[PDB]
């Protein structure tokens, strides 16, 4: 489940 | 932007446009045009920047939704999503998936405008959702609608699901959600999935329009290179993986997918209106050999 983001 | 988390990371915004100077422009562009015909399998990734033309802002360029947001200003929508046309950008895509010269499309894109373009939906990964499309919160069934959802961040949107169940013919009746991700939601397992296959799979992958800033989208294009492939960037404002391209062109995305175009033969196709296509097509046969460059 990987999510939506920036590091 | 509404009900969505105030808690975003929005990266680094307003980084300065660098635009390759035309000679430069052109020869890059011939070199695309190669790397386009030699590869077997080509992956395109785009994000915001290939919509600008038709009018939505992008979230990180000079007028970008969240470079303004920082600085306490408003964006500038110049065209409302439902009355946006699809660039020369997407009707390019389109071409390229016709004639067998694009494997798959990955887009970060929220817009709806490769879905309205005619782009198959099952070459496409749309692992941001779509402001168009509602789905199911039961049965997991898509609806692809005409004019925008009305909601963001997958919250339920007041419409009910109307598949009739395989046995007994009953309507679902399951909550309608947006497919909208907000920040540190979860990507859509399969569309990730098949986005990451065709990514390691390719041989070159071609990013148009993204900074490259979120992941695990921004990092699609590196799973190429890890595989032996090409990484090919084009974007007006530096990426951040910049450092990893075979191949950088700071120019107007519109302008490179003309000469592209121009280069291997192919016209690009004007935009009949909205036209929903869930699997592509039969293949139109690979072109006739393109010249060179002089
Ligand atoms: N016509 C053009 N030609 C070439 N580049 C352009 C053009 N117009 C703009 N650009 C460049 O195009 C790039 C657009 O980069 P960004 O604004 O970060 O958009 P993203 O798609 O990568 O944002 C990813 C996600 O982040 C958000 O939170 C959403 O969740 C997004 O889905 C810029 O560097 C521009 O210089
Ligand atoms: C469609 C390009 C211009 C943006 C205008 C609509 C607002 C975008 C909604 C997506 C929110 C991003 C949350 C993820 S971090
Ligand atoms: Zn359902």
């Amino acid at each position: 489940t990987a999510r939506k983001s920036t590091g | 932007a509404a009900g969505l988390s105030p808690y975003a990371d929005k990266g680094k915004c307003g980084l300065p446009e660098i635009f390759d100077p035309p000679e430069e422009l052109e020869r890059k562009v011939w070199e695309l045009a190669r790397l386009v015909w030699q590869s077997s399998s080509v992956v395109f990734h785009t994000g915001a920047g290939i919509s600008t033309a038709s009018g939505i802002p992008d979230f990180r360029g000079p007028h970008g939704v969240w470079t303004m947001e920082e600085r306490g200003l408003a964006p500038k929508f110049d065209t409302t999503f439902e009355s946006a046309r699809p660039t020369q950008t997407h009707m390019a895509l389109v071409q390229l998936e016709r004639v067998g010269l694009l494997r798959f499309l990955v887009s970060q894109n929220v817009d709806g405008l490769h879905v309205r373009s005619g782009f198959p939906r099952d070459k496409l990964a749309e692992l941001h959702g779509n402001m168009f499309v509602e789905e199911c919160a039961k049965c997991k069934t898509q609806y692809v609608r005409d004019t925008v959802v009305g909601t963001m961040g997958l919250k339920a949107t007041g419409r009910l699901c109307t598949v009739a169940k395989a046995r007994g013919l009953r309507a679902c009746r399951g909550e309608l959600r947006d497919t909208i991700l907000d920040w540190e939601d979860s990507l859509p397992d399969r569309d990730l999935a098949l986005a990451d296959e065709a990514s390691r799979n390719a041989d070159l992958s071609i990013t148009l329009g993204t900074s490259l800033q979120i992941r695990p989208s921004g990092n699609l294009p590196l799973a190429t290179k890890r595989r032996g492939g090409r990484l090919v960037i084009v974007n007006l404002q530096p990426t951040k993986h910049d450092r990893h391209a075979d191949l950088r062109i700071h120019g107007y995305v519109d302008e490179v997918m003309t000469r592209l175009m121009k280069h291997l033969g192919l016209e690009i196709p004007a935009w009949d209106g909205p036209r929903v296509l869930e699997r592509a097509l039969p293949p139109l046969p690979r072109p006739p050999t393109p010249k060179l460059e002089p």
